[PDB]
């Protein structure tokens, strides 16, 4: 079998018009199919009132995520148990909101799912305030794929440490 | 096909290797030329 | 036209192949920054000039590329160097590794008592942070270095970092 690549010309129309009057409005179609699409399902965690604030700090480019070379555990959870899902992982890395309420701390299978997000965030930023000169509109599409299909693969499980 | 990225090589070798020499020459003489 | 300066600091960047060295110096000499900057080739300064204490001072960045190890023209870009800006990726832990390697080139190639600062750049990556700001303080007050983080796509204390830089080297200078 051989892995090949065509652009889906819906897709590709979609994004080829929003490049040209780029938007950060979450109800426009380009950002809106992604919302439900990819970023909902990855930003859907076990502690929901959590995860809506993540969402929240996402796309305010709030969001900051440590490594770990007063408070408790029932928010910000600890190095042996996840804050946004209940399960029970060493947690090598810790989120920040602020500005930060509390330093709580994520699985990395959680890290993966949020950076794959942040990650599309960031690309689509820089185009917004572009920023983006020497890449041509098939290779910046191309760009946008790659960021939902690491989207799409989190938010079915499959991720990366 | 492999051929050329070989002696491709060898070319960009020798630019460098220039860029180095009369860019050391530049700054013992008049390194007023390297400013932007 | 008055071009005089009082003081004329010879400051060089290092550091890793990628780290944003080049951004630094056009975001701090032509308040420009490039997303596509490619690797630099040959050797380059541009100029800004401060006012430190009353006394204005030219400061003089160079820049190179961040890949090095038979280049031989190291000597000529450590030559007349002052103050240096040790540079890192905050989001590449390897690049914080090798500031190990860079100070021993200063400690071999570069005059002593340059003053030596250690940035952490490209600070606005937030979710992608690989070298917390703790672990580089501790290490750069350990070893005699100033230390700050900086951004220059969003310009975040780029100013600041020459600003210190420029002023240690002044204290330094007009004592002795
Ligand atoms: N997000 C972000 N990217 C940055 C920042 N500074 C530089 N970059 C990016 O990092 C890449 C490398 O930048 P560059 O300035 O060329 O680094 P360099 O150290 O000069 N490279 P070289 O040593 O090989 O000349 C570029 O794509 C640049 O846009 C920064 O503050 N934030
Ligand atoms: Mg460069």
């Amino acid at each position: 079998v051989k892995d090949c690549k065509e652009a889906d010309l819906s897709l590709y129309n979609e994004f080829r018009l929003w490049k040209d009057e780029p938007t950060m409005d979450r109800t426009c179609p380009f950002l809106d199919k992604i919302y439900q699409e990819d970023i909902f399902p990855c930003l859907t965690f076990s502690k929901s009132e959590l995860a809506s604030a993540v969402l929240e700090a996402v796309e305010n480019n709030t969001l900051s995520i440590e490594p770990v070379g007063k408070a408790s555990a029932v928010e910000c959870g600890g190095p042996k148990k996840c804050a946004l899902t209940g399960q029970s992982k060493s947690c090598k890395h810790r989120i920040k909101l602020g500005d930060s309420s509390n330093y709580y701390y994520i699985s990395p299978f959680c890290r993966y799912r949020i950076t794959s997000v942040c990650n599309f965030f960031t690309y689509i930023r820089y185009i917004q305030q572009g920023l983006v000169k020497q890449q041509d509109v098939d290779q910046m599409f191309w760009e946008v794929m790659q960021l939902r299909k690491e989207m799409s693969l989190a938010k079915l499980g499959y991720f990366k440490e | 096909l492999m051929e050329a990225i070989q002696k491709q090589e060898e070319i960009n070798f020798r630019l460098q290797d220039y860029i180095d020499r009369i860019i050391v020459a530049i700054m013992e003489t008049n390194p007023s030329i390297l400013e932007v | 036209r008055d071009d005089e300066y009082d003081y004329l600091f010879k400051v060089v960047l290092i550091g890793d192949s990628g780290v944003g060295k080049s951004n630094l110096l056009s975001r701090f000499t032509r308040n420009e920054f490039n997303l596509e900057s490619k690797s630099t080739i040959g050797v380059e300064f541009a100029t800004r000039s401060i006012q430190v204490d009353g006394k204005t001072i030219k400061a003089q960045i160079w820049d190179t590329a961040g890949l090095e190890r038979y280049r031989a023209i190291t000597s000529a870009y450590y030559r007349g160097a002052v103050g240096a800006l040790l540079v890192y990726d905050i989001a590449k832990h390897l690049t914080y590794e090798n500031v190990e390697r860079w100070l021993k080139e200063l400690r071999d190639h570069a005059d002593s008592n340059i003053v030596i600062m250690l940035v952490g750049n490209k600070s606005d990556l937030r979710h992608l942070r690989a070298v917390p700001t703790d672990e580089a303080r501790a290490f750069a007050e350990k070893n005699g270095l100033s230390f700050i983080e900086t951004s220059a796509l969003d310009s975040t204390n780029v100013e600041a970092a020459f600003q210190t830089i420029l002023t240690e080297i002044y204290r330094i200078v007009s004592q002795k």
